[PDB]
């Protein structure tokens, strides 16, 4: 099940969802809060409606009529007629699916730099050498906020995380940076959340 | 149709064929008035329900 990217909601709408189906080598290749691009076909599936009110019948072209004591009229008739609801959903058939942003153009180093390609690879090459990387992030993160280079360098670090290890009794050692900002009215905690989530 | 020329070697009685039949269920005791029978030899299969 999908729903409409917040980028294309008209006013005052609420986001118009719909379910997606996936065939053969893209059956898992969708997760939940994936800004994906499906690409296929949309489709009608027949539909079990609860509409109480009649509409679009479908039934025999043949023109047959009950004999006494067997009219077609009631449950009978309808079933003898074959009567049948065309009542439709709209669902969306996906041949391939995709990223609608591609991060590069199991997990590990060598991985990550086999997947992204030479320009990419050397950028962050270049980056990771480059001095200064902690100021130049903090800098290039947030260019509106000013001030706060702490709780910049903070949220950099917390973005960055720690090693998550587990002990040999089993206890594991959380390696996940928890950042907390309290201040006066209009400090730009807000801000802080915002660009760490766009 | 057909015309064929003949001579009649016998006649049987003359006896009372239903054109209309009225059948009544045993339980509610309903009826279903006039039910056309189709002319000449041929029977009617009663309704079951
Ligand atoms: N130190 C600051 N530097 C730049 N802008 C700031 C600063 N403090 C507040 N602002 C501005 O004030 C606006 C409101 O801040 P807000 O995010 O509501 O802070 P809080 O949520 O802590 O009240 C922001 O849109 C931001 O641009
Ligand atoms: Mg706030
Ligand atoms: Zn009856």
């Amino acid at each position: 099940r999908i729903q409409e990217t917040q980028a294309e909601l008209p006013r005052g709408s609420i986001p118009r969802s719909l379910e997606v189906i996936l065939r053969a080598e893209a059956v898992e290749s969708a997760q939940a809060g994936d800004k994906c691009d499906f690409t296929g076909t949309l489709i009608v599936v027949p539909d079990v409606s609860k509409l109480s009110t009649p509409g679009a019948r479908a039934e025999t072209n043949s023109r047959v009529s009950g004999v006494d004591g067997y009219e077609t009229e009631g449950i009978r008739g309808l079933r003898a007629l074959g009567v049948r609801d065309l009542s439709y959903r709209l669902v969306f058939l996906a041949c391939c699916v995709a990223p609608t942003n591609p991060r590069f153009g199991e997990q590990t180093a060598e991985s990550i730099k086999n997947q992204m390609t030479v320009k990419e690879w050397e950028k962050v090459f270049e980056m990771s050498q480059d001095k200064n990387l902690y100021h130049n992030l903090c800098t290039s993160l947030f260019p509106t906020i000013h001030g706060n280079d702490e709780v910049k360098r903070g949220v950099l670090l917390m973005l960055f995380g720690g090693v998550p290890k587990t002990t040999g009794e089993g206890t594991s050692l959380r390696g996940d940076i928890n950042v907390c900002i309290v201040g006066d009215p209009s400090t730009a905690k807000s801000q802080f959340l915002k660009h760490v989530e766009e | 149709l057909v015309k064929i020329p003949g001579i009649i070697i016998a006649a049987s009685a003359v006896r009372a064929k239903a054109t209309r039949i009225s059948i009544q269920c045993r339980s509610c005791r309903n009826t279903l008035t006039n039910i056309a029978m189709r002319p000449g030899l041929e029977g009617y299969a009663l309704p079951r329900k």
